[PDB]
RNA sequence: AUUAAGAGGGACGGCCGGGGGCAUUCGUAUUGCGCCGCUAGAGGUGAAAUUCUUGGACCGGCGCAAGACGGACCAGAGCGAAAGCAUUUGCCAAGAAUGUUUUCAUUAAUCAAGAACGAACCGACCGGCGAUGCGGCGGCGUUAUUCCCAUGACCCGCCGGGCAGCUUC
C-alpha cells in the first residue's frame, strides 16, 4: 500500500532524526557550561597600550597563533574585557548534528582598542590572534575546562579560534570556539571589493617603503575574510525569522547536513558545509521552489534539484532582495571568484573557499541521488543517507603528492604571486586550483569527474608553534575513468595547417608529433606505449606525469599512483604486463572454431541443434586463464593402444590441463528409449560416433568417455557433453503403489536439470555481461582468489561468487558502476560485510527481464517461506523462488566466519591504499591464520601441478614436462590429474563424519583440520557409527571415541610421497 | 572412492570360520612379497585404466540396446493381442491402442 | 577474378533508362537516357536509341575496371502495365555485344498486392 | 522467410574485432 | 385424470462459423517530405500539347509521415432474419446443428393493425445416386505423439440437419 510506503519513510526519517538530535538533558547542561564560560570570559585583567611587535609582555607558555610571517607592522595593542558576549552559529538555531557539536560564541571588540587602519596588512588580524592569546592565558589555569586548543575558524589560517572542553564527564559533549569580532560598523563595506586592495605591496615582499610600480593587485580572499567577522550576527538574525517558526524546514537542513556528511563534503578547507545549505534553503524560500508548509524528506527532495541543475561556477545567485544601480555586480565576482554565491550584503561571497572541483563533484553527487530518489523501490532511504561514500570506495583510482613542499615550487613555475600575495602564505590552497583545471583538460576524454582531497582542520595546544602548510597533511586526487576512450591509445589533435595545431603543440610539447592515417589526414598526435588492457587502464598516469613535469616542476619521484595493486593478485610470478584478459579471448575464439566445426559435421544419425559452453573460462570469470600446451615425449610413457599418455613414477607432478565442458543438443526425435538406463546407452554410443568423425574429417584427438568426449584443439581441451531432452522428465516419473504414475522432483533429475540447462543460461548471460563492462573479469576472479585463499572455498560454488559479483555492475545505486578491478573488490568486501542475509534476498536483475511489481512480489514470497530456503538466496531472472547456487552453498558457520573476515580485512586494506608511503605488503590480507586448527598437514610441493598458483611465490619451479615452441600435438596429455585434489576426497569420505578439512586450491601447501566436537563425545556402540570409532573402558561400559591416534597415521598413509609431515597440536 | 567399509567373506568350511575368530595377529596388508600401492603411484596407476577401450565399449551398447529392443516388441506384440479379448467375469481393459481417446491416470490429467 | 556492378535497365513504352551502380546501388557509376541520344519524340522508347544508350554506358564501364554487371530489368509497375518496353531487349543485347559480362538476370518491376 | 532488425544496441568497437578478424606512419616535421 | 407427440419451451455436454461489438496489431502498394550519389532532360500521345526541371526534375539508396485497401490462399465453401460478412491478438454478449433413458406438459401454426431492422409451367411432388460442411457412432490398417499446451492427420461403413447438382415419381 502507498500509505504503508509513506508511513515506512516517515517511521524511517523519525528514528533517524532522534539518532542524530540531542536529548533535552543533554541541552541543559551545555546551557549551565555556557553560562560558566560567559562568568569566566567577562573577568580578565587589561593591559596598557603597547607596539603590536613588543610582544615580550607574553608571558612563556602561550605562542602567538599566526606565524606572522612579515614581521614589521605599523600598529599598536590595547586589551579590555569584551564588550558584548553573543551566541552564534547552529545552536539556537535548532539544527546540530549528534556526533560532533560545537557552540560558537562571538566577542564583540571595543572600539577603543581598534584603529581605522587596522584592516591593513594583516592588523587586524595580528590583534585578534594576540587578543585569543591572551584570553587562552589567562584561562588555562581555571579548573572549569578539561581542555584548552588552539585550531582555524572557517578554515583560514589567518584565523585562530580557541577551544573549550569541560572536566571530567561530558568531556565529549560538547566544545566551545571563541570567536573575536570587531564592532558592528567599524568597516567600511565598500573598502573590502574583490576589486580593492589592503595589502600593499611594499610591505608584504618589497624592501622600500613607497616603491613606485603596477598598481596593487586586488586581494579578494582577504577581503572576504575581514567582512566575514562583521556579519556574524546578520546571519542568526535572518535564519530566525524564516526557519525558526516552521518545523519540517529544520528536519530537511539535518538531513541535507547527514547527506553532506556521509558522503564526505563537508570537513576540510573549502568544504561544501551544512552552514551553506541553510543558505541555499533560505534562497529556496525566497523563490518560489520551497514553501514553508513541506516536510523534511520534501526539503531534501526540492533542494537536490537546486544542486543537480544548477551551475554555479558560470551563473551565480544572490540572495539580496534589493536592487540598487549602485550595487556590486556578480561579473566581478565570477572573476575573482570560482563560485559566486550572495548574501544581503553584496561584497559577501560567503563560498569564497569552495573550489570549482568540489562543486562538480557536488553536483555529481546530487545528480546520482536524485536518480534513486526519482525510481520507486524499497531500500531506496538506506541507500541514500546510510551508505558510507569514502574517496576509495567511490574513485577507481587514486593520486597522491607525498612532499607538499615541492607544491610551492609549482606555484614558481606557474603565475601566482598575487594570489599567494593574497592569502598569505598558503601555496598549497593557491595551487590547487590551476592544477585540476590543468589536469581536467588534459584527461577530457579519459575522465568523468576529477576530485581533490581537503586538508584536515588541525588542532594544537597551546605553548607549540602553529603547524606549517608543509606538515598540514597530504594531497589525494580521485579520479573516475570513462569506460569509452580507454580502449584508445592516442590523444587525437588537430590537423597541421590550421593554426590551433600549435596550441595542441604547446600543451603536450615534445610528445606531440606528426601522424598520417589512412583517412588521408596529416594530423598532430601523441602516442602512448600499452599493449593490454590492464596498460591501457594505466594510460592516465602516464598522463599526469608528463603533464606535471612539464608544466608544473613537478618530478616523476613525488607523484605515487595507486592503480591495480591488486593486479599481482591474479597474474604469473613475473608477469605485470597483462592481468589475463588477452588469454581469455584466445580461449574464447578457439571455443567458437569448435562451435562451428560441429555445427556442419556431417554423417551423425542426428544433427546438432545447440552448441552452449557451461565453463568459467568460456564466460571469463577463470582466475588463471589457461594457455595453450604441448607434451614432451620423455617426460612422459606412452602405451601405444591409445594415443594417451600417462605420469611417470619417478618424475614431478605433470602440468594441470583442465577440459571446458561444452554442452551439445542434437535434433529432436520420437526413437529415443522411454527407459532411464537405456538413454544412457545411446548417449554412449553417441560419444563413440561423435569422436570417431571428429579425427576423420578434421584430424583432431578425441576421447570417447561414457559421458563426455574430450577433444584436443589449438592446444586447448575440449570436454564435450550431448544432452537430451526429455530425460529429466524420465527421471521424474514414480509410479505410486497405490496404482497412480506422476511427476516428482529427484535429486538426480535436478542435477540434469542445473548440468545441462541452467548453467548454460548463465554462462551465456554472463559472458554478455562482460561486454558491457570490460572491468568484471578482473573483479570476479580477485573476488573468488580472496575467498579461496581464506581456505574458505569448500562451501562457496563458482556461480554464487559470480552472481554476486554481477550484482556490483547492475546495482551500484550509491556508486557508478566500477571501471577497475580494485574498486569493485572494495565494494565486494563492504556487501559481504553489510548485507543483511537473514531478511533479505541478492537481486541481480541480469538483461532486465523483472519489473518492480514482480521484485515485490518474490520479496514478499521470501518472507513467507524464509526457513525453507538457505541461509543465502540468490534471485535471477531465470532462477525465480529458489536458489539453485546455494542450495549446496554455504553453511550458517562459514557464512558468518567469512563474515567476520571481510569486515576484518576491509579497514586494512583502505588504510593501505591510501597511505601516501607504497603498501608494505598488499598480500597481508591474503595470508590465512593458521592456527585455530587442530591438525596441520603439510605437503611436498614437488607433486603439486599448481604451484606458480600460489600466493606467495616459490621463485623456484619443478619440470612439468611442457614444450616452450608452440605447434601441434599427435597425442592426448594428461587431463584433470592433480594430487592434491584426489587426496581431499580420500580425507572427506573416510574421515566426513569426524573432521573438516580447509585447503587453498591455488597452490595450497597446507590442509587445516578441524575435529568436531559432537563426534569426539563419547557414545553408544551404534554398528553404522563404528568408523574409526574405538571401545572404552574407563567409566565400566562400553563406549565408543574416535580413535585419534590411528587416524593421524592414516593422514600419512593416504597420500604417502604427497604427505610431507603431520603435525597435530592440542 | 572407497573410506571405511565391511565385509562379507566366505570360507569353504566353518572350521576355518572358527580359526579366523580365534586369529590373534598385526596383520600386515604390505609385504615385501606382496608390496600394496598407494599414494602417487596408485593413483597413476588408476590413471592408467580410467582411460576406456572404444570398441570394448562400444560392444556393451549394441549388446544393451538388442537385448532391450527385443523386450519392447514382446511386450508390443502381447498387447496387441491381449486389446479387446474380454475375459470371464466380463471386464474390459481400457488402454491407448483403440480408436477412442482415453483419460490418461496421471496427476495432472486429474487436477485439470 | 571480375569487378561487379549493378544495372538497372527501366523500359517503359515510352522511354529507356540504362544506369549502373555499385553492389549496394548507392553510387551511381553511369546513367544514360534514350532522349539523350536521338533527338525526336518519337524514338525515345524505340530499340535503336535503347541500344546506343547501352554502348555509352557500356565503353564507359571499361576504363573504371568494370567488367561484370548484374541486371536488374523493371517496368512501371503499380496500375499500369507490368511488360519491359521495346528498348529492354535491345539494350540488354548491345551490353553483350559490347564485351561486358553477364551476371544474375532478376525482374523488379513493382507488382502492388491490393488494387486501388 | 523474413528477418527484421528493429533496435541496435550500442556501437561497441570489441564486438565487431571477433567477427572481422590505428598509430599511423610518421612524417618528419619541417 | 393418463402419456410424454419423428408438436412446442428450457437446461446440460463437447464442438463449430469472412455472425455482431469494443480495443489491439501487421503487410505491400501509392503519395508526400528529409538527406546522399549523378547530370539534361523527365512526363503524355496516333502525333502532339497542358505540366515538372541547373534553386537538380526523372532515375538509384536510406529513413519518416499520411489516406485507403486486406491480394494470391478463396471454393458455387461457411455465417446471419434480410440488407450483408475476410490481416493478428485479447475481451463481452448471442446462435445453428449434433449428443442426451434431463426438465415443463399443449404452452402451437398463419396473420390485416402495430413494432425493430433495412444496399447505394406449377404443386410439402414418394424416392435414388454421387460428392460437400458440421456433429455423432463403429472399424483392418498407415501416420505422429502429448510436463504445460494438447489427444489429432488419412481410409472405410452408418446416422441427422444444411449449401447445391443429376435424375426420377
Ligand atoms: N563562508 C562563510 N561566510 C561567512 N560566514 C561563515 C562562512 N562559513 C561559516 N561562517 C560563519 O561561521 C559561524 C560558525 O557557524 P558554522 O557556520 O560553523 O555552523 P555550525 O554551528 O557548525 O553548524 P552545523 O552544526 O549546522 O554544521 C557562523 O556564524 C557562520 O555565519
Ligand atoms: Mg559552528
Ligand atoms: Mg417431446
Ligand atoms: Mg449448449
Ligand atoms: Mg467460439
Ligand atoms: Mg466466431
Ligand atoms: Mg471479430
Ligand atoms: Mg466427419
Amino acid at each position: 500500500e502507498i500509505l504503508f510506503h509513506s508511513s515506512l519513510l516517515r517511521l524511517q526519517v523519525e528514528e533517524l532524526l532522534k539518532e542524530v538530535r540531542l536529548s533535552e538533558k543533554k541541552k541543559d547542561r551545555i546551557d549551565a557550561f555556557l553560562r560558566e564560560v560567559n562568568q569566566r570570559v567577562v573577568r580578565v585583567p587589561s593591559v596598557p597600550e603597547t607596539e603590536l611587535t613588543d610582544q615580550a609582555w607574553l608571558p612563556a607558555g602561550v605562542r602567538v597563533p599566526l606565524h606572522q610571517v612579515p614581521y614589521a607592522v605599523k600598529g599598536c595593542f590595547r586589551f579590555l574585557p569584551p564588550a558584548q558576549v553573543t551566541v552564534v552559529g547552529s545552536y539556537l538555531l535548532g539544527t546540530c548534528i549528534r556526533p560532533d557539536i560545537n557552540v560558537d560564541v562571538a566577542l564583540t571588540m571595543p572600539r577603543e582598542i581598534l584603529q581605522d587602519k587596522d584592516g591593513l596588512n594583516q592588523r587586524y588580524f595580528r590583534k585578534r590572534a594576540l587578543y585569543l592569546a591572551h584570553l587562552a592565558h589567562h584561562l588555562a589555569q581555571d579548573p572549569l575546562f578539561g581542555s584548552v586548543c588552539f585550531s582555524y575558524t572557517n578554515g583560514c589560517h589567518l584565523k585562530p579560534s580557541l577551544l573549550l572542553r569541560p572536566r571530567g564527564k561530558d568531556e565529549r559533549l560538547v566544545t566551545v570556539r571563541l570567536h573575536p569580532c570587531p564592532p558592528p560598523d567599524f568597516f567600511r563595506p565598500c573598502r573590502l571589493l574583490p576589486t580593492k586592495n589592503n595589502v600593499r605591496s611594499a610591505w608584504y615582499r618589497g624592501q622600500s617603503p613607497a616603491g613606485d610600480g603596477s598598481p596593487e593587485p586586488p586581494t579578494p580572499r582577504y577581503n572576504t575574510w575581514v567582512l566575514q567577522d562583521t556579519v556574524l550576527e546578520s546571519h542568526l538574525q535572518l535564519l530566525s525569522t524564516i526557519l525558526s517558526s516552521a518545523q519540517g524546514l529544520k528536519d530537511g537542513v539535518a538531513l541535507l547536513k547527514v547527506w553532506l556528511r556521509q558522503r564526505e563534503l563537508d570537513k576540510g578547507q573549502g568544504g561544501f558545509t551544512g552552514f551553506l545549505v541553510s543558505m541555499l534553503v533560505v534562497f529556496l524560500v525566497s523563490t518560489r521552489k520551497i514553501h514553508t508548509t513541506m516536510s523534511g524528506y520534501q526539503v531534501l527532495r526540492s533542494v537536490l534539484q537546486f544542486l543537480a541543475t544548477t551551475d554555479l561556477t558560470v551563473n551565480g545567485i544572490s540572495l539580496c532582495l534589493s536592487s540598487d544601480p549602485s550595487l556590486p555586480a556578480l561579473a566581478d565576482f565570477h572573476q575573482a571568484f570560482s563560485v559566486v554565491f550572495l548574501d544581503s550584503s553584496g561584497h559577501l561571497n560567503l563560498c569564497a573557499d569552495v573550489t570549482a572541483s568540489t562543486y562538480h563533484q557536488v553536483q555529481h553527487e546530487a545528480r546520482l541521488s536524485m536518480m534513486l530518489l526519482d525510481s520507486r523501490a524499497d531500500d531506496g532511504f538506506h541507500l541514500l543517507l546510510m551508505t558510507p561514500k569514502p574517496m576509495i570506495r567511490a574513485f577507481d583510482h587514486v593520486l597522491h603528492l607525498r612532499p607538499l613542499s615541492r607544491l610551492q615550487a609549482a606555484c614558481h613555475r606557474l603565475k601566482l604571486w598575487p594570489e599567494l600575495q593574497d592569502n598569505g602564505g598558503d601555496y598549497v590552497s593557491a595551487a590547487l586550483g590551476p592544477l585540476t583545471t590543468l589536469l581536467e583538460q588534459g584527461l577530457g576524454a579519459r575522465l568523468n569527474l576529477l576530485a581533490h582531497s581537503r586538508p584536515p582542520v588541525p588542532e594544537w595546544d597551546i605553548s607549540q608553534d602553529p603547524p606549517k602548510h608543509k606538515d598540514s597533511g597530504t594531497l589525494t586526487l580521485g579520479l573516475l575513468l570513462r569506460p569509452e576512450g580507454l580502449t584508445s591509445v592516442l590523444e587525437l589533435g588537430p590537423e597541421a595547417d590550421q593554426p590551433e595545431a600549435a596550441k595542441f603543440r604547446q600543451f603536450w610539447g615534445s610528445r606531440s608529433e606528426l601522424r598520417r592515417f589512412q583517412d588521408g589526414a596529416i594530423r598532430e598526435a601523441v602516442v602512448w606505449e600499452a599493449a593490454s588492457m590492464s596498460q591501457k587502464r594505466l594510460i592516465p598516469h602516464q598522463v599526469v606525469t608528463h603533464l606535471l613535469a612539464l608544466h608544473a616542476d613537478i618530478p616523476e619521484t613525488c607523484v605515487h599512483y595507486v592503480g591495480g595493486p591488486l593486479d599481482a593478485l591474479i597474474q604469473g610470478l613475473k608477469e605485470t604486463s597483462s592481468t589475463g584478459e588477452e588469454a581469455l579471448v584466445a580461449a574464447v575464439r578457439c571455443y567458437d572454431d569448435l562451435s562451428r566445426l560441429l555445427w556442419g559435421l556431417e554423417g551423425l544419425p542426428l544433427t546438432v541443434s545447440a552448441v552452449q559452453g557451461a565453463h568459467p573460462v568460456l564466460r571469463y570469470t577463470e582466475v588463471f586463464p589457461p594457455t595453450p600446451v604441448r607434451p614432451a615425449f620423455s617426460f612422459y610413457e606412452t602405451l601405444r593402444e591409445r594415443s594417451s599418455l600417462l605420469p611417470r613414477l619417478d618424475k614431478p607432478c605433470p602440468a594441470y590441463v583442465e577440459p571446458m565442458t561444452v554442452v551439445c543438443h542434437l535434433e529432436g526425435s520420437g526413437q529415443w528409449p522411454q527407459d532411464a538406463e537405456a538413454v544412457q546407452r545411446v548417449r554412449a554410443a553417441f560419444q563413440l560416433r561423435l569422436a570417431e568423425l571428429l579425427t576423420q574429417q578434421h584430424g583432431l584427438q578425441c576421447r570417447a568417455t561414457a559421458t563426455h568426449t574430450d577433444v584436443l584443439k589449438d592446444g586447448f581441451v575440449f570436454r564435450i557433453r550431448v544432452a537430451y531432452q526429455r530425460e529429466p522428465q524420465i527421471l521424474k516419473e514414480v509410479q505410486s503403489p497405490e496404482g497412480m504414475i506422476s511427476l516428482r522432483d529427484t535429486a538426480a533429475s535436478l542435477r540434469l536439470e542445473r548440468d545441462t540447462r541452467q548453467l548454460p543460461l548463465l554462462t551465456s548471460a554472463l559472458h554478455g555481461l562482460q561486454q558491457q563492462h570490460p572491468a568484471f573479469s578482473g573483479v570476479a576472479r580477485l573476488a573468488k582468489r580472496w575467498v579461496r585463499a581464506q581456505l574458505l572455498g569448500e562451501g562457496f560454488a563458482d556461480e554464487s561468487l559470480d552472481l554476486v559479483a554481477a550484482a556490483l555492475f547492475l546495482h551500484p545505486e550509491p556508486f557508478t558502476p566500477p571501471s577497475s578491478p580494485q574498486v569493485g573488490f572494495l565494494r565486494f568486501l563492504f556487501l559481504v560485510s553489510t548485507f543483511d542475509w537473514k531478511n533479505n534476498p541478492l537481486f541481480v536483475n541480469l538483461n532486465n527481464e523483472l519489473t518492480v511489481e514482480e521484485q515485490v512480489e518474490i520479496r514478499s514470497g521470501f518472507l513467507a517461506a524464509r526457513a525453507q530456503l538457505p541461509v543465502m538466496v540468490i534471485v535471477t531472472p531465470q532462477d525465480r523462488k529458489n536458489s539453485v547456487w546455494t542450495q549446496d552453498g554455504p553453511s550458517a558457520q562459514i557464512l558468518q566466519q567469512l563474515v567476520v573476515l571481510a569486515a576484518e580485512a576491509l579497514p586494512m586494506l583502505e588504510k593501505q591504499l591510501m597511505d601516501p608511503r607504497g603498501p608494505g605488503d598488499i598480500r597481508t590480507v591474503f595470508r590465512p591464520p593458521l592456527d585455530i586448527y587442530d591438525v596441520l598437514i603439510r605437503l611436498s610441493p614437488r607433486h603439486i601441478p599448481r604451484h606458480r598458483q600460489a600466493v606467495d611465490s616459490p621463485a623456484a619451479s619443478f619440470c612439468r614436462g611442457l614444450l616452450s615452441q608452440p605447434g601441434p600435438s599427435s597425442l592426448m596429455p594428461v587431463l584433470g590429474y592433480d594430487p592434491p585434489q584426489l587426496y581431499l576426497t580420500q580425507l572427506r569420505e573416510a574421515f566426513g563424519d569426524l573432521a573438516l578439512f580447509f585447503y587453498d586450491q591455488h597452490g595450497g601447501e597446507v590442509i587445516g583440520v578441524l575435529w568436531k566436537p559432537t563426534s569426539f563425545q563419547p557414545q553408544p556402540f551404534k554398528a553404522s557409527s563404528t568408523k574409526g570409532r574405538m571401545v572404552m573402558s574407563r567409566g565400566g561400559e562400553l563406549v565408543m571415541v574416535p580413535n585419534v591416534e590411528a587416524i593421524l597415521e592414516d593422514f600419512a598413509v593416504l597420500g604417502e610421497g604427497l604427505v610431507q609431515t603431520v603435525e597435530a597440536r592440542s | 572412492v572407497p573410506g571405511f567399509q565391511v565385509a562379507y567373506v566366505v570360507f569353504q568350511k566353518p572350521s576355518g570360520v572358527s580359526a579366523a575368530l580365534a586369529l590373534k595377529g598385526p596383520l600386515l596388508v604390505s609385504t615385501e612379497s606382496h608390496p600394496v600401492k598407494s599414494g602417487i603411484h596408485k593413483w597413476i596407476s588408476d590413471y592408467a585404466d580410467s582411460v576406456p577401450d572404444p570398441e570394448a565399449l562400444r560392444v556393451e551398447v549394441d549388446t544393451f540396446m538388442e537385448a532391450y529392443d527385443q523386450k519392447i516388441a514382446e511386450e508390443e506384440a502381447k498387447a496387441k493381442e491381449e486389446e479387446g479379448v474380454p475375459d470371464e467375469e466380463g471386464w474390459v481393459k481400457v488402454t491407448r491402442r483403440g480408436r477412442r481417446p482415453v483419460l490418461p491416470r496421471t496427476e495432472a490429467a486429474s487436477l485439470r | 577474378e571480375n569487378v561487379f556492378g549493378v544495372c538497372h535497365i527501366f523500359a517503359s513504352f515510352n522511354d529507356t533508362f540504362v544506369h549502373v551502380t555499385d553492389l549496394s546501388g548507392k553510387e551511381t557509376i553511369c546513367r544514360v537516357t534514350g532522349g539523350m541520344k536521338v533527338k525526336a519524340d518519337r524514338d525515345e522508347s524505340s530499340p535503336y536509341a535503347a541500344m546506343l544508350a547501352a554502348q555509352d554506358v557500356a565503353q564507359r564501364c571499361k576504363e573504371l575496371g568494370i567488367t561484370a554487371l548484374h541486371i536488374k530489368l523493371r517496368a512501371t509497375g503499380g496500375n499500369r502495365t507490368k511488360t519491359p518496353g521495346p528498348g529492354a531487349q535491345s539494350a540488354l543485347r548491345a551490353l553483350a555485344r559490347s564485351g561486358m559480362k553477364i551476371g544474375r538476370i532478376e525482374d523488379v518491376t513493382p507488382i502492388p498486392s491490393d488494387s486501388t | 522467410r523474413k528477418v527484421k532488425m528493429l533496435k541496435k544496441p550500442k556501437f561497441e568497437l570489441g564486438k565487431l574485432m571477433e567477427l572481422h578478424g590505428e598509430t599511423g606512419a610518421k612524417v618528419e616535421r619541417a
